[PDB]
């Protein structure tokens, strides 16, 4: 889906985020390998320590490909049709790991911006990244 | 439930903090405007018809408190967070039919709620010891399920 | 997704269907309700039992409704834009049960159609039926 | 499990009639094929870049074996389906780490596999009894993530 309105706040909030964007991409991963081990799996060449660089240029990767989404929002697909791919394809990431990482993000979101991360912001980021989500598993289906 | 010392100190630390009034409803709010498939199970709170609506009905702030009470409950509990809840399940297994999964997702937006309100305070570390006690709580929860 | 396969296998197997769409789309429901008794809750109203004719009158209005997706695959949100309304807003179905009805349509068409219900069109009728299911459960999101 | 006579005189009746060589691999190329995250597990397995590289290969229906015979285990021992499970749970739980959401899906397609193979003699109700079977195994299987 996707309204008028979630697609307002998404905008919003992102807009919100700005160049920390990349700097919350990490935090996001962090949590990610620390609260859900098992996703730990995928990154065995990465250093997943705390101040890893590694993870911390991944993060400005996954961040930017959420600001693609934002800005195309209205054709993720063909926008992330090359992460679908890598992710579904190369990688065969379980969709659940998605499900993890797009919590992990939120709880990022939440714990940044506790002016714009209201209840309706909150929904709209959810079904946004559920949107991304799908996509890039769309390969599976 | 696990939690090291360190772990434990980290939850017990933040609970302390936790304003058991507001939290419960920010969270239980939240879910119905999240998952508002959930709100299939509140008809009877009343007008939940917008997220305003939602985070301003008094049932639902009421309600919310005895959520988190079973969460102070569990969180003091982790031994046999089973025994604590025995109750708790078969009121939402074979009473309420709730799908399991929004045991997790209510969990989840509990997570949130607290990450909300600690900002930098609810650091992974914290995020990850929180992850470990809220899947006990929704994993007592369905147990009953068996 | 949905690749230019996908829908040429969901096309494929419906062809297959024929006239017997609304003849299925009552089983799979009578199959629901009695694999998941919680789905029950939705049809009080309903005369439950085996020939149950409400059950039956049901199981077209369904099997029409997936017989106007895989004609409009490529547009389902504007397709069922009215359902999506009616099983999100007004009923607010659980996700969850669209999860088990899918399977339980699933389950339907291989009993029938042996000779087509292949590995890969089985795949395809799952990723066809998933979508449905988001757009269906998509104002939730 | 429960399983009421009449189910029971169900669920026996047909694995009666299940050919343990093929059908088990036809579950598992299809688990393959249907949900192909779940073949980040079988890498060792060969050539499974096509379904039909799927279904054709020794290892697969090698393996799909093996996991019927669990299923025949079970089926048989419903009574404690997770003391039968134990050593299974544990090797896919903190061996393998396979989410016990594939354990429901393997389940399922075990499910259309079946209903494939008798077809009209797979009936809503013999269906529902299966069900119940299906879902146990998967819960006994998950029970080491407790
Ligand atoms: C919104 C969700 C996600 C986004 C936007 C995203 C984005 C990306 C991007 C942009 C890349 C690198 C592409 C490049 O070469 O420029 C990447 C790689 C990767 N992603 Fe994700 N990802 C997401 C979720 C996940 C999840 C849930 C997992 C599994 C836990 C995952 C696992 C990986 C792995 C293992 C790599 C490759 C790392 C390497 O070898 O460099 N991703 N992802
Ligand atoms: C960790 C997760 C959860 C906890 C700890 C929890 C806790 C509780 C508590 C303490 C009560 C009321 C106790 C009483 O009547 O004395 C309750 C009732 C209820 N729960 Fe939950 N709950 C959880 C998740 C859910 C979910 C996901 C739903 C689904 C929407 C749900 C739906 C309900 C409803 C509708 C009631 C009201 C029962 C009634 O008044 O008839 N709960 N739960
Ligand atoms: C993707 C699969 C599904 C399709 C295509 C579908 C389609 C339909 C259609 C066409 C109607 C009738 C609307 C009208 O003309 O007024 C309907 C009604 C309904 N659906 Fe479904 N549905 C699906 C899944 C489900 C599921 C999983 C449930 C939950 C158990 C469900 C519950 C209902 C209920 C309770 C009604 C209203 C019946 C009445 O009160 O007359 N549906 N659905
Ligand atoms: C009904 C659910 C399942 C049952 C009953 C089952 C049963 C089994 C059995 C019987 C074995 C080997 C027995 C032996 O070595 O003596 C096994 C191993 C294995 N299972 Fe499953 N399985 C199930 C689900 C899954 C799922 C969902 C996956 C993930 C894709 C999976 C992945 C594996 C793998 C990769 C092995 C091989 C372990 C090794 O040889 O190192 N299984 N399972």
């Amino acid at each position: 889906v996707l309204s008028p309105a979630d697609k307002t706040n998404v905008k919003a909030a992102w807009g919100k985020v700005g160049a920390h964007a990349g700097e919350y991409g990490a935090e996001a991963l962090e949590r990610m390998f620390l609260s859900f081990p098992t996703t730990k799996t995928y990154f065995p060449h990465f250093d997943l320590s705390h101040g890893s660089a590694q993870v911390k240029g991944h993060g400005k990767k996954v961040a930017d490909a959420l600001t693609n989404a934002v800005a195309h929002v209205d054709d993720m697909p063909n926008a992330l049709s090359a992460l679908s791919d890598l992710h579904a394809h190369k990688l065969r990431v379980d969709p659940v790991n998605f499900k993890l990482l797009s919590h992990c993000l939120l709880v990022t979101l939440a714990a940044h911006l506790p002016a714009e991360f209201t209840p309706a912001v909150h929904a709209s980021l959810d079904k946004f990244l559920a949107s991304v989500s799908t996509v890039l598993t769309s390969k599976y289906r | 439930v696990h939690l090291t010392p360190e772990e434990k100190s980290a939850v017990t630390a933040l609970w302390g903090k936790v304003n058991v009034d507001e939290v419960g409803g920010e969270a239980l709010g939240r879910l119905l405007v999240v998952y508002p498939w959930t709100q299939r199970f509140f008809e009877s709170f009343g007008d939940l018809s917008t997220p305003d609506a939602v985070m301003g009905n008094p049932k639902v702030k009421a309600h919310g408190k005895k959520v988190l009470g079973a969460f102070s409950d569990g969180l003091a509990h982790l031994d046999n967070l089973k025994g604590t809840f025995a109750t708790l399940s078969e009121l939402h297994c074979d009473k309420l039919h709730v799908y399991p999964e929004n045991f997790r997702l209510l969990g989840n937006v509990l997570v949130c709620v607290l990450a909300h309100h600690f900002g930098k305070e609810f650091t992974p570390p914290v995020q990850a010891a929180y992850q470990k006690v809220v899947a006990g709580v929704a994993n007592a929860l369905a147990h009953k399920y068996h």
